[PDB]
């Protein structure tokens, strides 16, 4: 079923996190200011917290070398679903 | 920056009690998203 | 439109020092 | 005061970002609102 | 006929100076950027611890994420490849 | 040898963040 389809793949790399959720409250108010989600997920991509963290910006947690190990746990997932 | 600050103030805001937190991290939000003309800051030991 | 595209990747290599400099204080 | 507890998450018949969103920003319109009328 | 044309040609000299006034403000911001690199060079041990015209256009979380994939490839792991795709 | 070890990765996390900062240089 859903192991290889590409929308849940690589949904729990990190405990948790969703797969659905925006990580920057200031993405809320800005939605809130225009009126408007999982649908735009699906259409445009995941807003994981790990790729974030790949890329650079950094943004608060709800509660108070990253490179190697995010290809490890991709190296580690696929073989997981694989097997 | 003359021709960072958000790193320290998150080091200092691990150190918020919750509800300080939340307005913490909502007014920042509300300060980058729609009203620049705002700022915060922590003060303590 | 050049000089934007200067500023930019002056703005990109500033940005990309600010995040090795945040990886290196992250490993250390 | 009340809004400013709306403010921190709390809810009085543990702090909420949900409940905090919209009370933000109608509070800011309001001390904006306040501060000039004071002047004025 | 002649009403257009004056009126856009005052539209082109608005515009040729807000171009002038960009360029002067973008040489003036690119001087800056020159003393802070120069800056920079001189805060910069160094001895011992001793794709870019597409990566140009890149959005800064995107150039960051660029330089780190083509470091973690040529540091550690050959098995990973890079490309850019858009207009 | 336990220390040439530990400066063959220090010295590729510090090449790393000099082939940045060489970068910036020539940049700028």
């Amino acid at each position: 079923g859903d192991l290889l389809s590409p929308d849940s793949v690589l949904s729990c790399l990190y405990p948790g996190d969703h797969g659905k959720k925006t990580p920057n409250p200031a993405n809320q108010y800005q939605f809130d200011k225009v009126g408007i989600l999982s649908d735009y997920v699906l259409e445009l991509g995941h807003p994981y917290l790990w790729v974030q963290k790949l890329g650079g910006l950094h943004f608060p947690k709800e509660q108070p070398s990253h490179m190697e190990t995010t290809m490890k746990l991709l190296k580690t997932r696929v073989q997981s679903r694989l097997a | 920056e003359y021709l960072d600050q958000a790193h320290k103030q998150y080091e200092t805001a691990r150190h918020l009690p919750p509800p300080l937190y939340v307005l913490f991290v909502q007014a920042t939000a509300y300060g980058q998203a729609c009203d620049k003309t705002l700022s915060v800051a922590i003060e303590g030991s | 439109e050049s000089v934007e595209d200067k500023l930019e990747l002056r703005r990109k290599q500033f940005h990309v020092l600010l995040s090795t400099i945040h990886e290196l204080q992250q490993t250390l | 005061y009340l809004w400013v507890q709306k403010l921190g998450g709390l809810h009085f018949p543990i702090a909420d970002h949900s409940l905090s969103a919209s009370h933000m920003e109608t509070t800011m319109k309001l001390l904006k609102t306040r501060v000039q009328s004071r002047l004025a | 006929q002649r009403k257009r044309l004056a009126e856009k040609y005052r539209e082109c000299l608005s515009n040729k100076e807000k171009i002038l006034k960009e360029i002067e403000v973008k040489k003036e911001y690119l001087s800056s950027l020159q003393p802070r690199l120069n800056s920079i060079m001189q805060a910069s041990v160094q001895e011992y611890l001793f794709q870019y015209e597409t990566a140009r256009h890149l959005p800064p979380p995107l150039y960051v994420l660029f330089v780190q994939a083509t470091a973690y490839g040529q540091a550690c792991d050959k098995t990973l490849s890079v490309a850019i795709e858009g207009s």
